[PDB]
């Protein structure tokens, strides 16, 4: 529940929950890029795009 | 799962389980009031007696679908192994960003 | 090497009196640091600056009564608190509880006990400590209730439970740790481990006691053998580790099944060899090898 | 020397020095 | 090579700040130091050797790189490279930048 | 080919570089090409010294 | 008591660390008895089950003593592959300060050939330590059967089989 | 998700996630017209550079 | 587990043979970035 | 003897005291400031 | 265990080519591409997204 003040214009209530992002790179060739990018209170599948 | 209008973003809420059978997913739609939750003789909903997903395989709005991408432990996705070009998202339409 | 149980009289000593310096308790070995006597650096008290100099002076060639009693009181509630006679949220009341009980009686002849009884309670960690370990206190005394309820030596069929008397005696003495022969409900129990994944029934057992000397078919699980319960049958394979030679291998499955048994062991220590292998040799192989488990399945069935 | 510096708790003189060279 | 020459007596041949001072004056910087706040009287030589570093040969620090192709379309600007890295370009990515 | 950075919406990867360059210290003087010059009202403004 | 169903380790990735074991029922057959020539059959097929998951469990993994620990060091749980690949340079490290800054630019090594290389390892600095990395989850909790439930009220019962559930403290 | 013109009520919309190791929280509000929803490179929505 | 969040120390995922020209020989680049280091806390 | 026992002519912080809050107070920074949180004596030399 | 894949493999390559020609009737493309150490690939999967 977000009972908050009144105000005069529509405004976008842009909620941010700390949540980790890290991308490990692995590079087991010169030169190669293979990456998987994950969230911990977050799975990669189950969000709004 | 019942889903109100204009809206786009529903999950599944099931937890740690049983799963010892299975072939895997399937998916299509249908509407509310043509044919209602079952499992009684003359529910309160019945009001349109017209042809049915359900019976005839009948389903209509299955050209409707955007992404239905999985998870299998709750925090990675089930292509979280990268198999496909999309990392995790099962994109079934996406309308002209990238012709490839 | 490993120690003890943190000794109770002691932890509560370390949270209480001084650390470096007890000028009175540690007397002649400040007086050793201050007469220039030390084997590490005899002028260390020297090139100390002059008043903290004179502090070590004061205090050392005139010992000052320190105060003793809370270090004391607290040996015995922190060696209530690790024999658990207290939880470790209580150590709040029943520190000054007794305390105040002191405040009422300082004086009487209760705190000299106090002090032998500090000795006393202290040796109780350790006692209970090395008891712990042999849970079998705990155990032969449910065992003994499990003897005297039980028909003792009346097998009028055949006779071969004799054996068998000692052999549940041999588990409670050779594992004693988590093997508690638990009397809850009114039928005997045992567990082996610390969570209790194979905790059958002693009375479930009451099954045997026509199944003492039977006549045997051939060597393929007999004709009349298929009445023992999976209950029974699973204090039959516990047992298995401990007593082997006795119990005739040939005239009931008491002995024939309990050389089976071993079977079912021999096999696993086995199998317990060759997984640790193949699972460590996964650099050269590079797949989920369930076939290390199925080899296992193969080796128990197609023989 | 030891006794040269006054030193807190007890102690003469206690964390040593390193100062930088000006060329960087 | 043979590191010393003739900065010996000047002490610029030297590894440490007690390297050429007498062995007895180490406890009067340290200990009594805001009081005698003095180690870089005696000026303490540097430790910059040649042991890794020195690339005495044409290697390259910057190159440019200018697209492929080119799109002019109204909303979305375009533009396709093909990077090529070719050995001991040791470069650490806040360097790259875009020269619009 | 396989995609280095996939980042979706639900992440402000532009707007995460703000808070880095808040964090270094001070950004109080100003970079020519990036245009590090901070958007920063003055405190005569906002609460009104009347 | 009787029938029981063999228990399921709940699981958590990023842990590493299982949360507890749980019963199958969404693959759990009719137990509506068939009949006296059928219930020695559901009862039995299950029985050889039984000890087809009591055996794997000492196989697969040692048997049971912290029934689920955080501070895991690594015995039966693998350490990634030890083995480094060394190769050679094309230029020298003390052939080169002979020419460039005297006068000759430069642009095995068809100069003045020599042979050095150094090999150091690829190993894990220091050994593994926490939950389960990659994939180890099957081969350090084999699904195992507890087949007389909670039989011991006060002194001890399945402790870490619940998912609601830390090592530190119960409840 | 946004405020209405005149809200003093307002619920939250996004169920099923799974939580296992959090940080905390920020939030702040903002205008419909002065930061549009992103989708596409080009907005009528956003046709006010302030 | 594996990506030195629910770890222990940081110089301990990677190579041991890469940790010593890291104090002595860096002045060249301020080096304790391109691995992030993750700390341990109470729980 | 009591001079001293006001932690007046003491040495250091951590070390002049019982060793039950020693091995916490090292620990202990964030959580609670614990240096301003007790008196660090220092003494005129020779 | 003794056939298809367990470890992580794409099953596409959204490959560029490098050089690019276009003149009065040809569009010319040199693509360098290599076929992956171990893994196979099929020429009637093979296409040309323009």
């Amino acid at each position: 529940t977000f009972e908050v003040d009144p105000m005069d214009e529509p405004t976008l209530l842009y909620v941010l929950f700390e949540v980790f992002d890290v991308v490990r790179v692995h590079r087991p060739h010169r030169g190669v890029i293979e990456t998987v990018y994950l969230r911990t209170p977050f799975s990669a599948g189950n969000a709004t795009t | 799962y019942p889903i109100p209008a204009n809206a786009t973003n529903v999950p599944i809420s099931i937890p740690s389980r049983n799963w010892a059978a299975f072939r895997g997913w399937a998916f299509t739609r249908l509407k509310t009031k043509e044919t209602p939750s079952l499992g009684s003789g003359y529910d309160p909903y019945y009001t349109y007696s017209g042809s049915i997903p359900y019976l005839d395989g009948t389903f209509y709005l299955n050209h409707t679908f955007k992404k239905v991408a999985i998870t299998f432990d709750s925090s990675v996705s089930w292509p979280g192994n990268d198999r496909l070009l999309t990392p995790n998202e099962f994109e079934i339409k996406r309308s002209v960003d990238g012709e490839g | 090497m490993m120690q003890d149980a943190t000794d109770p009289a002691v932890r509560a000593a370390l949270q209480s009196q001084p650390s470096g310096l007890n000028s009175t308790d540690d007397w002649r070995q400040v007086m050793d640091r201050i007469m220039s006597l030390t084997a590490r650096n005899p002028d260390a008290f020297r090139q100390q600056p002059q008043a903290n100099r004179l502090s070590a002076i004061l205090e050392a060639v005139v010992p000052a009564r320190a105060n003793p009693t809370h270090e004391k009181v607290l040996a015995i509630v922190n060696a209530l608190a690790e024999n658990r006679a207290i939880r470790p949220d209580e150590a709040g009341l029943v520190y000054d509880a007794l305390l105040q009980r002191v405040a009422r009686y300082n004086s009487g002849n209760v705190q000299t006990n106090l002090d032998r009884l500090v000795g006393d309670v202290r040796e109780a960690v350790a006692q209970r400590e090395r008891a712990q370990q042999q849970g079998n206190l705990g155990s032969m005394v449910a065992l003994n209730a499990f003897l005297s309820t039980q028909p003792a030596n009346v097998p009028r069929g055949q006779e071969d439970y004799t054996n068998f008397v000692s052999a549940l005696r041999l588990m409670v003495t050779e594992t004693p740790q988590s093997e508690v022969y638990q009397s809850g409900p009114d039928y005997f129990f045992q567990t082996s481990r610390q969570g209790l994944q194979t905790v059958n029934l002693s009375q479930a057992f009451k099954n045997l006691q026509g199944l003492w000397g039977v006549r045997a078919p051939t060597g393929d699980r007999a004709t009349v053998s298929s009445l023992l319960t999976p209950n029974s049958r699973l204090l039959l394979l516990l047992i298995a580790p401990f007593t082997d030679s006795g119990s005739v291998s040939r005239d009931t499955y008491l002995g024939h099944l309990l050389t089976l048994y071993r079977e079912a062991i021999g096999q696993a220590h086995v199998d317990e060899h060759t997984f640790q292998e193949i699972t460590s040799v996964s650099r050269a192989l590079g797949q989920e090898d369930t076939g290390s488990l199925e080899a296992t399945l193969n080796y128990l069935l197609t023989n | 020397f030891a006794s040269l510096a006054p030193r807190h708790g007890s102690r003469p003189f206690m964390g040593n020095w390193q100062d930088i060279g000006t060329s960087n | 090579p043979s590191m010393m020459p003739q900065w010996s007596y000047m002490h610029i041949s030297g590894q440490d700040a007690s390297e050429y001072l007498s062995p007895g004056l180490v406890q009067f910087a340290r200990a009594t130091e805001t009081y005698f706040s003095l180690n870089n009287k005696f000026r303490n030589p540097t430790v910059a050797p040649t042991h890794d570093v020195t690339t005495d040969r044409s290697q390259r620090l910057t190159l440019r790189f200018i697209p492929v192709d080119r799109e002019d379309t109204a909303y979305s600007y375009k533009a396709r490279f093909t990077l090529a890295v070719g050995d001991n370009r040791v470069l650490d990515m806040a360097s790259t930048y875009f020269d619009i | 080919q396989l995609n280095a950075v996939v980042d979706l919406q639900d992440r402000n990867t532009e707007l995460s570089y703000q808070l880095l360059l808040d964090s270094i210290g001070d950004r109080t003087r100003y970079f020519s090409m990036w245009n590090q010059a901070v958007d920063s009202y003055d405190p005569d403004v906002r609460i009104i010294e009347n | 008591k009787e029938i029981p169903t063999p228990y399921m380790w709940s699981y958590q990735p990023q842990m590493g660390l299982a949360a507890g074991a749980a019963q199958d029922y969404s693959t759990r057959i009719n137990y509506m008895s068939a009949g006296p020539h059928m219930i020695s059959r559901v009862n039995g097929i299950r029985a050889h089950r039984n000890r087809i998951l009591l055996e794997q469990a000492a196989i697969t993994t040692t048997p049971r003593n912290n029934l689920n620990p955080r501070s895991w060091p690594a015995a039966l749980v693998y350490q990634e592959s030890p083995a480094p690949t060394t190769v050679v340079l094309p230029r020298d490290a003390q052939a080169e300060v002979q020419m460039t800054n005297s006068g000759a630019q430069l642009a095995r090594p068809s100069f003045t050939p020599r042979q050095a290389i150094l090999t150091l390892q690829t190993s894990s600095s220091e050994p593994r330590s926490g939950g389960i990395g990659t994939l180890q989850f099957i081969e350090e909790f084999v699904p195992s059967v507890y087949f007389n439930p909670f039989s011991g009220p006060p002194g001890h019962y399945p402790d870490q089989f619940i998912p609601n559930f830390d090592a530190v403290k119960d409840s």
